DNA sequence: CGCTCAATTGGTCGTAGACAGCTCTAGCACCGCTTAAACGCACGTACGCGCTGTCCCCCGCGTTTTAACCGCCAAGGGGATTACTCCCTAGTCTCCAGGCACGTGTCAGATAT
DNA sequence: ATATCTGACACGTGCCTGGAGACTAGGGAGTAATCCCCTTGGCGGTTAAAACGCGGGGGACAGCGCGTACGTGCGTTTAAGCGGTGCTAGAGCTGTCTACGACCAATTGAGCG
């Protein structure tokens, strides 16, 4: 049976800012942490954000709000003009 | 005249849990610091003072142990710096 | 009916919303999920894992190194303070610490 | 207006707290370390009242707030 | 044959006293050092023992680690988690 | 001199690697299981992530630590200037 | 107070481990078309606990001279670092021993096809 | 009755796990000179303390509203599902080169002259 991580897609993000670079397993592995704590970190918030108030679906409006409160600055707006992005253009 | 063996505060704020900001210009002042994200707002008088307690009991917080790490540098008399010490350690400033 | 596609695809994303939309179902996060949710997700985890990447390569570049190795990561994190008020509850494997001298302990 | 929060609320707070002495250098400093607690509480509770399109600023949206730094408290609902 | 704790050396705390960023090392400390670091495996092995345990396994994994320092917030990563 | 001790500072920053001896920190390790439940047996790499997390603690506690002693107007440690630690962090 | 010269550092030899494309294999979980129930929108309609000013004393600031105090250089030796001194147990590595999931056992039957 | 299959009634090795031993030598330890650091003290140099009378604004009383609240119709949404079919990891061994070090002349530091 299969491990299951996501090595593959942060070494294609690594394509997108920096082809000329190689990785080792160990930094593989830090970056197979980061990936699924943010994970972590924003499901619970969208899921209590739904709690919050009573709902049955976590939606594109709370992980917007959770997002809101996961980077106390500018990164918070960029990661949100990137996930507006991807929801108009997924629905359109 | 000078004052002498000043305990006469410890003495009283210790003994009981009474509220030590008055009501009206906090009230303004969470307001207005609202507004530079989101203006008309309507604010619930139960929600700006509950945040008055959490602010008072916060600031014994940011005095309580704050005192103690003067202490350590061996002043009674806490100066700005001892801040930069105690909330750098609780990691609230970096 | 007809050959498949990943809905990212459709988003403008590479990051796979599918996996994702297994993650939190299998996470048993709630009795339904907005389709937007994870969809908008996959943005969080390209943007987030981006942004350090980048400030990683700086690191290994200018420790004029060609493999990523865990140093890096932990100095381009301790490079920004905006990355340090999310890692600082977080240890960096075997990348040690900031190289740092406080000025009052120098000769002279 | 942050000048409301007066000398002699911060001597009452500080001896709350036990406190002796203080060099007068220390307050104008301190009411700028509570403007940004204060700002920072206040932010994140707005956001979940005008995140549920409500207008008014809930008391559970303070809970909800302090509740992210943990420093939970009842009878505003929770 | 020794079981007194000495595994944590002189040299040792020497260095991590080193890595932290500090200076003169007076002998007072060593001892001292041993004992926060024994108070701070014994919560996070606890919790390891409840991960194993939890499982009825006679093995502690990189799992049982890694949640207990997640539980107890000091986050850990490079071992999955 | 008695000071290139300063030099040592920026050596052990420029490197990583983990300072306690491998076996010496399995001893104290298995002789804190063996009284609290019975025969706990450890994966190797759960050891050193054990090892790693401690470390990173210690690191952590002697830089709090530079602050405590310069703060008090000392370039060096004494138990007392550790002992701020455990009662203004929260243990 | 700028020199001698000892102490960390930086380019070349050459070697050897962990990446990176495997290498399709391929085992399977993402999407498509259905099936489909129900919650949250959309939306009236209840309407308080929000925003909005007169009388009235209190909450905070400015002023008295000053020392508890921090920071000063004065006084005051211990014990940590550096260094060379030896004594030892970390790491190494190869062989020991024993646990699990296995396929077919082997023969023959508790339960009923 | 019949075919057959289904636990008693069980000696056959990989993989895996952890154990314990002797040598080697990397390094922990042992001791001591002695500097440089923490230091041990008190005004002397510089500034928090209730007033004490006094100015700045908060509060017990009134007075209106579109918000904050229910809770029904319903339509849009995801759930849940099964086939088809594009994805992702195994492990096998390169093709390395990149990082790993030792050898062997640079730059950074301790002594007073």
């Amino acid at each position: 049976s299969r491990k299951e991580s996501y090595s593959i897609y942060v070494y294609k993000v690594l394509k997108q800012v920096h082809p000329d670079t190689g990785i080792s397993s160990k930094a593989m592995g830090i970056m197979n942490s980061f990936v699924n704590d943010i994970f972590e970190r924003i499901a619970g918030e969208a899921s209590r954000l739904a709690h919050y108030n009573k709902r049955s679906t976590i939606t594109s409006r709370e992980i917007q709000t959770a997002v809101r409160l996961l980077l106390p600055g500018e990164l918070a707006k960029h990661a949100v003009s990137e996930g507006t992005k991807a929801v108009t253009k997924y629905t359109s | 005249r000078p004052g002498t063996v000043a305990l006469r505060e410890i003495r009283r704020y210790q003994k009981s849990t009474e509220l030590l900001i008055r009501k009206l210009p906090f009230q303004r002042l969470v307001r207005e610091i609202a507004q530079d994200f989101k203006t008309d707002l309507r604010f619930q008088s139960s929600a700006v003072m509950a945040l008055q307690e959490a602010c008072e009991a916060y600031l014994v917080g940011l005095f309580e142990d704050t005192n103690l790490c003067a202490i350590h540098a061996k002043r009674v008399t806490i100066m700005p710096k001892d801040i930069q010490l105690a909330r750098r350690i609780r990691g609230e400033r970096a | 009916r007809a050959k498949a596609k990943t809905r990212s695809s459709r988003a403008g994303l590479q990051f796979p919303v599918g996996r994702v939309h297994r993650l939190l179902r299998k996470g048993n996060y709630s009795e339904r999920v907005g389709a937007g949710a994870p969809v908008y997700l996959a943005a969080v985890l390209e943007y987030l894992t981006a942004e350090i990447l980048e400030l990683a390569g700086n690191a290994a570049r200018d420790n004029k190194k060609t493999r990523i190795i865990p140093r890096h990561l932990q100095l381009a994190i301790r490079n920004d303070e905006e990355l340090n008020k999310l890692l600082g509850r977080v240890t960096i494997a075997q990348g040690g610490v900031l190289p740092n001298i406080q000025a009052v302990l120098l000769p002279k | 207006n942050i000048q409301g929060i007066t000398k002699p609320a911060i001597r009452r707070l500080a001896r709350r707290g036990g406190v002796k002495r203080i060099s007068g250098l220390i307050y104008e400093e301190t009411r700028g370390v509570l403007k940004v607690f204060l700002e920072n509480v206040i932010r994140d509770a707005v956001t979940y009242t005008e995140h549920a399109k409500r207008k008014t600023v809930t008391a559970m949206d303070v809970v909800y707030a302090l509740k992210r730094q943990g420093r939970t408290l009842y009878g505003f609902g929770g």
